[PDB]
């Protein structure tokens, strides 16, 4: 029961909503068209449960991944751009909102993990994995430590552990192989040998989390971390001088984060497609259009290429980008679910010492492929 | 039921979450929790509480269990289904016709107890599985069915022998739990495993009943139709002990 001749549009108390409205009342002042942008709580949630009626948003605004289970779900219009509009912006984001050989929403922003380091205790930050043992030793030796980070979440890992050749789901023929997972590889292995290592010879804990890792930091105790845009805000409070770069390799080869887009995806029921197309392309994806949500709330990195060549004269968003483009976009598929259960689970376990990296990787290579159709 | 028991569960070091498709298999753990002839004879899985987990739908509910075969280097994995049907009062009509053929082609019928799938791993090569389709031409009587658990015994080197006596004993005290016919079970299983590389210093086997999706617990609920578990024990037991007499000569 979505009212014709106007858009509403859900997006999260975190965003920049206040901007987006402006946005919105541009559009009204050419179109006479009402914007109403609302931030409801768990939107991920009641998004899913909502459309299924027929009623709810007309734009949805949330990470790429979320919008596969919308559009398996049939809840996602198929959107259609034309080849100039695809043109503005960067390729590897129209990939990652292609479900079903189909595009379903547009990309709006892009999120990857960087270095963060304090720029005071360490104004040359380290190239390498291999270094930062040696790096701890001297920082200890000063009272401080090298890396604190998130070791509870695999989304903070995982870099490390595909560097050297681990992967989720293998992708080829625009498709992901769900039967060719590459958590128990050689390269894999390797990855998360040396994240247990670092625990074995007390440069990491065990139990670090997202909360201690970041009060760490900020308090100016640690010389590194590894996060998100999302991070910096509250590392601008703490008056640490830090710097955002390209995350450390490992035996030569780069960390592989997970690339996040937020995504903009229209409603299969919405009876204001057109309405919606003209909003996202022509006021939305705009330079004007995003810098009115930007300066309400930071974007990070953008995928409209004449924004972003803006923002990345700021050296964070382009070790975000670089970061990204070094990476891998996460899988939208269902089965993801199975692989961040098995990569959660085997880190923990290897990293308690409960169980060794080949065995507890065993385990997640068992668990990725576990039949989640209940 | 059509619902592999592994199917859908996760691994998680000594334990294994396993999907509650319905709520009888977590019903009846809860009921015998507190009840020593089922939690201290070694006969069912240790059972840890039932958990919600989401899984980019919604939260699923699982139950945590004893995983078996943790550790094991080389498991050799054995499931045999018992009664004299795997159809309950709760069975779809349209899986009726299906379930009738095979439990009268299989040895369901005749001994209570029927092939539901093997794998044994033999070295350093890929699993050798064995599935439970077999069951109803490859191991439809009770001569084939006593060869495939020899097959199990087999090691990839040798019949291991001396482990026969603890399946027989384990299939001894559910013969006497099963006796007091306080619940019915259809479509479970009685799980075999051992681990080849087990040895004196390290004992690695193990004969559990599982999969209780199908159980009735007959002090709270009615059901009238019989499900010749005793019989399949008794008759499983019988092929065990014919097995033992057969490998006196090895």
């Amino acid at each position: 029961k979505i009212e014709e001749g106007k858009l509403v549009i859900w997006i999260n108390g975190d965003k920049g909503y206040n901007g987006l409205a402006e946005v919105g009342k541009k559009f009204e002042k050419d179109t006479g068209i009402k914007v109403t942008v609302e931030h409801p709580d768990k939107l991920e949630e009641k998004f899913p449960q909502v459309a299924a009626t027929g009623d709810g948003p007309d734009i949805i605004f949330w990470a790429h991944d979320r919008f596969g289970g919308y559009a398996q779900s049939g809840l996602l219009a198929e959107i259609t751009p034309d080849k100039a509009f695809q043109d503005k912006l960067y390729p590897f984001t129209w990939d990652a909102v292609r479900y079903n050989g189909k595009l379903i929403a547009y990309p709006i922003a892009v999120e990857a993990l960087s270095l963060i380091y304090n720029k005071d205790l360490l104004p040359n930050p380290p190239k390498t994995w291999e270094e930062i043992p040696a790096l701890d030793k001297e920082l200890k030796a000063k009272g401080k430590s090298a890396l604190m980070f998130n070791l509870q979440e695999p989304y903070f890992t995982w870099p490390l552990i595909a560097a050297d050749g681990g992967y989720a789901f293998k992708y080829e023929n625009g498709k992901y192989d769900i039967k060719d997972v590459g958590v128990d590889n050689a390269g894999a292995k390797a990855g998360l040998t040396f994240l247990v290592d670092l625990i074995k010879n007390k440069h990491m804990n065990a139990d670090t989390d997202y909360s201690i890792a970041e009060a760490a930091f900020n308090k100016g105790e640690t010389a590194m971390t590894i996060n998100g845009p999302w991070a910096w805000s509250n590392i601008d409070t703490s008056k640490v001088n830090y710097g955002v770069t390209v995350l450390p390799t490992f035996k030569g080869q780069p960390s592989k984060p997970f690339v996040g887009v937020l995504s903009a995806g229209i409603n299969a029921a919405s009876p204001n497609k057109e309405l919606a197309k003209e909003f996202l392309e022509n006021y939305l994806l705009t330079d004007e259009g995003l810098e009115a949500v930007n300066k309400d709330k930071p974007l990070g990195a953008v995928a409209l290429k004449s924004y972003e060549e803006e923002l990345a004269k700021d050296p964070r968003i382009a070790a975000t980008m670089e970061n990204a483009q070094k990476g891998e976009i996460m899988p939208n598929i269902p089965q993801m679910s199975a692989f961040w259960y098995a990569v959660r689970t085997a880190v923990i376990n290897a990293a308690s010492g409960r169980q060794t990296v080949d065995e507890a990787l065993k385990d997640a290579q068992t668990n990725s492929g576990s039949d989640i159709t209940s | 039921e059509e619902n592999l028991y592994f199917q859908g569960s996760f691994t998680d070091g000594q334990y294994l979450l396993k999907p509650c498709l319905s709520h009888r298999e977590r019903d009846f753990y809860l009921h015998i929790k507190d009840d020593k002839e089922w939690t201290g004879t070694g006969i069912i899985p240790k059972f840890y509480g039932v958990e919600l987990h989401e899984f980019g739908f919604g939260e699923l509910e699982f139950i945590r269990m004893e995983n078996l075969m943790y550790k094991y280097k080389r498991p050799f994995v054995l499931d045999l289904k018992i009664g004299t049907q795997t159809w309950d009062p709760e069975t779809a009509s349209s899986k009726m016709k299906k379930r009738l053929v095979v439990d009268s082609t299989s040895t369901t019928t005749s001994l209570g107890v029927r092939f539901s799938g093997m794998e044994r791993n033999i070295g350093e090569e890929k699993p050798i599985l064995y599935s439970r389709y077999l069951c109803t031409h490859e191991v439809n009587t009770r001569d084939s069915l006593k060869e495939y658990i020899k097959l199990f015994f087999n090691d990839g080197k040798k019949y291991r022998k001396e482990l026969v006596p603890y399946f027989i004993s384990q299939l001894d005290k559910m013969i006497e739990v099963m006796k007091k016919r306080e619940y019915k079970m259809f479509s479970s299983s009685v799980l075999f495993v051992y681990d080849s590389t087990t040895t004196l210093e390290d004992k690695k086997y193990n004969c559990k009943m599982i999969d209780f999706a199908h159980n009735w617990i007959l002090s709270e609920e009615e059901c009238t139709v019989e499900d010749g578990f005793l019989f399949g024990l008794n008759n499983l037991k019988s092929i065990l002990e014919d097995i033992e007499n057969e490998f006196k000569s090895l």
